[PDB]
């Protein structure tokens, strides 16, 4: 269950990072050393998700049936397979960044991997 | 001896540069052991290397020496303290290279007679006859306070632009603000004083005449460490520094103050003083204390109120 | 005998050195076997060898004797402990190598009478009629506490650069934190007395008239391990060390404290201590904890505070 | 199916290196003692490809035909064989860490094997 | 009689050395073959040999016998078990060689008269008409445990320098750490007894009062083994043992307890010393357990917490 | 019981936003640096709701038995499932925050937690 | 003893809010930038509920026992729980105004939470 | 092809000691008991090997038409015959290794015989 929780994490970040076109914000989760660098980094990106929520460049989907995110960004689009985390799957990550700081180090890393992949495949595509 | 504890509080700080990735520039961190009521813990906290307070006093001493009239190495006129370490420097400033073991004294001798840095920061040379010197002043890594649970240190990102009418431009910094603390030792009764073994070589007649002037500059450097002067990026990142807490002991023995983690480390080394000069046999100890955040001191203390008066009762 | 367990919390340290590669100068490790809930597991660690404890001791002791005015040998009283080893050595001392194995006593008083590191810390003579004598102080390796399933240890790499005006300066230092642990063992009762079997030789009053100074000196000598006076890189790497618990017995049997890796290891080596007095049939039993981390430690028991009162207890 | 993932972290460690003509990512990979430094030296190198992969001086690409991954750098041109990691390898890959930090030598040494050969034969061509 | 099977953790260690190749000292190793899925993997893993326990066991014998005031051997009084020999060796201590086979008993009892450790640890006697004794106490090698697949033990060779000013130094040393496991026997019920038929010489009474202490000692001197005091390297490479697993038996008929390779062995011997006693009618069995790694151990065995507990219950 | 009070004033928080349809109060809860940018949020968030209780647009109820309260705002239906704080809990929750204001961010990052899930199940079903 | 009085405070502004069915006055306390303004609602207040004793409208009681203050308006019965602040009370809390006018944000916000709690009770019966 | 690999380990070996003029690496790996060992120097030796090849003074050649590698240690031009270990190559040695260590110790006096007739005929 907590690699799950971690795994939901990494989704909300590489939804917010290939949203924004900025990895300013997984940077400062990867890079955190207290409970507030990684709070602050889990309101901003879910503000950022928010208005692409709220403009429907952000929604919920399934895709084959496996549930998906999609992103409108720029002109381009994106997939995100997995789902975004709940309300207690922040609150139970954040337990777990009291304890030890390198779960925000490990959603970080995998947040960027599935940016990457994502980021790759859309400009081998073009 | 003097060996010393002080304690600064800095905001806003990027004074140490570490390899950058990317368009951002990194804060240098490091691994601390911290203990806490579930246990022991490790963290990362940004940090500060003491190579740079060491270049900072090596060129506050070049400045008081050139202003005294001590001699300057050619070299260290300019702040590159490259010493006498490669053939180069040697080949610059002229000294010939030691032929055999019982010729290194006068080779040291011959460093130690032009220029002050050399003998007080020490030196080295390689070579068929390997030349080696300790430095005389000893400092280290700058940590933020370990006391209780929380570290009181933070570190940032900030965003920055290039303004540019033809746009074809961003960078980011890293700022820290942390509570520091960091020891130092000087041992001023081997300054001017050949360490190479072996017999007597005509030169040290002079190195005993200016002895006491190579004290009090190097007793003199320490003021521009004592009062923030290190450290890079100052043009547009100039930190807000303020004196905490400062303990200074004078010693005819070796001795060690407490590291500045704990909020009681002024009775406890006023304490470990006294009981190791009855212990040791020693003929002489004292101490000067600086205080500013009203924690526990003690008995018997002489209290100061700046620095300034620290270094004319060091110096007289 | 006097046996010490003692614990130590060391941030940002590099004492130790081995082997370098490249441009990266790296610190000691070695393996251990530490055992978790799920079994055992083999782990890579940095450690420091008990060798330049040794040595920091050796030089403590020729700093005390040569001002107690304890006689020190002529390439001893120059920090390099060769002692007697080779023929170069004894040609420099001026002391006849043995001509059989009954003259070996001889020898070895004749060593004896002249340095009191080679009667402390034992010495070796290689030749027709070898001469051995074990050393009278015995340390271990610094390894840090083996508590728990997770290591409080760290190991990183640092990034420096020299400066110059002139590009034609790169290197890298390996930098560890941990908690470390160790444990010694001194014999008093064995020193100044000769250990190789023979009839009398003149010259053994000498060493019974001085025995007093000999024990004295060798127990101060222990305040410089007691205190962090041990390991090189001090000139720009000073560590942090700070004591954490202490335990130090003093029996006239055979005794062995618990090691330091478990957080109740003074009760229990305090009922040991208690059954061993009981079945070995011995007559002196003493004990002696420091406690700075409010761990348990049990009744009946002398607490002190600092090094320097453990010291003069001992000494009295 | 754990030689598979060493092998695909050690295509990453190689392409990372001759893009940023850097060593020192790789060093601190095959000498990490814990799960911390192996995790650090995953996120920069990722960081670096990230770059190379905005900038379009990295690319994945069949040859022949076989997955490969084309590198610019400096005027240079690289091509490294193999695919890169995919966050599932990197979360498999830190899990084998937590269990044995060797398997951060073995792709150390498989990833500077990768780049040596290249450097040779590039330095050969020219 | 009494058997034991005893469970050791050691690190940082190195006790028995081997041939020492150009400027390298190396461990004792023991080549193990491994059953995998793949087949077969043949790996070499430290060892360290039974003589050097033997050897602590006797000197310790010997330390806790001439506090007694039992008999000792001029040559055994030195730290030297040559034992009686060859002719030299009783020239020294004073003792007439056998005459025929009829009076060998004789000889013996003379012998068993006038060193202890003669009797205890035996003796052999090469000539015309050669006399026996074997050892009372029995040890055997001491090889980690090959539990699981896996074996957890290392070896690793660390670089050593010395420092001298005149260069003209270097040596290294293998370090291990395992999981060491080792079983003994001792049959008290033998000592004070002579091991030739005859008829009785004069001065059997003498064996006969010194019967119990001579037995107790022997039961002492097991403490030392029990505690960790064998082996060599002590002065600078001292290691870190502690104790794990410990089953004991004392029985009136001959048996041995499993060796301490598998997780579960003090079921299996418990159960096999009911069996035993069921066929052999023996009419004594007690089995004493510490356990401190947390394997099962069954029911009916009294359950101690240290060693000296254990000698305790064996001497009464 | 720290939680369940913070797990409260974020359903204040989360009902106040859905209701109002902006995320202005629930911004400045989670940027409050002092003890008055809290009690002011506290304020004027139980001032909205008070004006949908009043207009029967926000009700108290039961869903399958769990505790929620219904939102209907601009045509559009929202049940947000839990408990509103109680007078004790606003009291309590601010004596929490004159120790330490991180419980303003906590609970703000639970509230538009609460609230991006409901709103993002809304926009699917329409 | 200053959260005594403080509570006793919220009481009499709940049962004046309930009482004239008005929030103006618990808008103007928690609003307040001096103690004029606060010390006009504090009578302001008091006489409504001078009006509703005169009226027997308003009226003490115990419940299960609690002390409580019965309100009737328009048809309405409402209870609030607690007694009603003395004379020295609002003296007392006079003097803590002119320290900090905090006071009588902290006392508003009880207020509302009190009448809030009610009005929903009453609300969902029948 | 194992009797290759090894030949191949050796010839990176003896590269990595005539570039190095030091034995310490091979005297490491002939004396090597665990895999560790083993590992830490084929990695030590192709970071040796990656700096020469970096300042031009390891190159592959061929010579009468035989694969050698030319190595520079200054003026001290030497020439080991044979090809270097490619990745597969090393991954099969590790897992040789992880089979029996032997194979350590059969390269590494390969290695020094490379090397010793290299020097000799210097």
């Amino acid at each position: 269950e907590k690699e799950n929780i971690i795994g939901r994490i990494a989704n909300l970040l590489a939804v917010g990072f290939l949203y924004s076109e900025s990895p300013t914000l997984v940077d400062r989760f990867a890079n955190a050393l207290s409970k507030e660098a990684v709070t602050k980094v889990l309101y901003d990106v879910q503000r950022i998700v928010q208005m692409g929520i709220d403009r429907s460049e952000i929604a919920t989907t399934t895709i084959t049936d496996y549930p998906a995110v999609n992103v409108n960004s720029s002109g381009a689009k994106y997939t995100v397979v997995g789902y975004l985390p709940t309300s207690q799957d922040i609150e139970d990550f954040l337990r777990m960044i009291e304890e030890d700081v390198y779960y925000a180090r490990k959603a970080g890393a995998l947040a960027m991997s599935i940016a990457n992949r994502i980021k790759l495949g859309s400009k081998q595509s073009k | 001896m003097i060996s010393g504890s002080v304690r600064f509080l800095v905001n806003l700080e990027s004074l140490n540069g570490v390899e950058s990735i990317g368009n951002l520039t990194k804060h240098r961190t490091a691994p601390v052991v911290l203990k806490t009521s579930t246990g022991y813990l490790v963290r990362y906290v940004p940090v500060i290397s003491g190579e740079a307070l060491a270049h900072a006093y090596q060129a506050s001493l070049v400045d008081i020496a050139k202003k005294e009239g001590l001699p300057v190495g050619s070299l260290s006129s300019q702040y590159e303290f490259i010493k006498f370490s490669t053939d180069e420097a040697l080949k610059i400033e002229g000294i010939k290279e030691p032929k055999d073991y019982n010729d290194a004294r006068r080779f040291e001798v011959e460093v130690m007679l032009k220029d002050v840095i050399a003998d007080v920061g020490g030196f080295m040379y390689a070579g068929g006859a390997p030349v080696r010197r300790t430095s005389r002043i000893k400092l280290g890594y700058m940590i933020p306070a370990l006391r209780g649970d929380e570290i009181p240190a933070q570190l940032e990102a900030q965003f920055h632009v290039r303004f540019s009418n033809k746009p074809v431009a961003i960078f980011n910094v890293e700022v820290s603000s942390a509570l520091y603390t960091f020891s130092f030792e000087l041992d001023e009764d081997l300054i001017a004083v050949p360490s190479t073994f072996g017999e007597k070589v005509k030169g040290e007649e002079e190195l005993e005449r200016q002895k006491a002037k190579r004290v009090k500059s190097a007793i003199k450097a320490l003021y521009s460490l004592l009062s923030g002067n290190f450290g890079g990026k100052r043009s547009r990142f100039l930190p807000s520094m303020k004196l905490m807490s400062l303990v200074v002991t004078k010693t005819d023995f070796p001795f060690m103050p407490e590291p500045a983690h704990d909020d009681d480390y002024i009775k406890t080394t006023i304490m470990r003083l006294g009981k190791a000069k009855g212990v040791l046999n020693g003929n002489l100890a004292k101490a000067y204390v600086i205080n500013n955040e009203g924690i526990e001191v003690g008995e018997g203390v002489t209290v100061l109120s700046t620095v300034e008066d620290l270094v004319v009762k060091l110096e007289e």
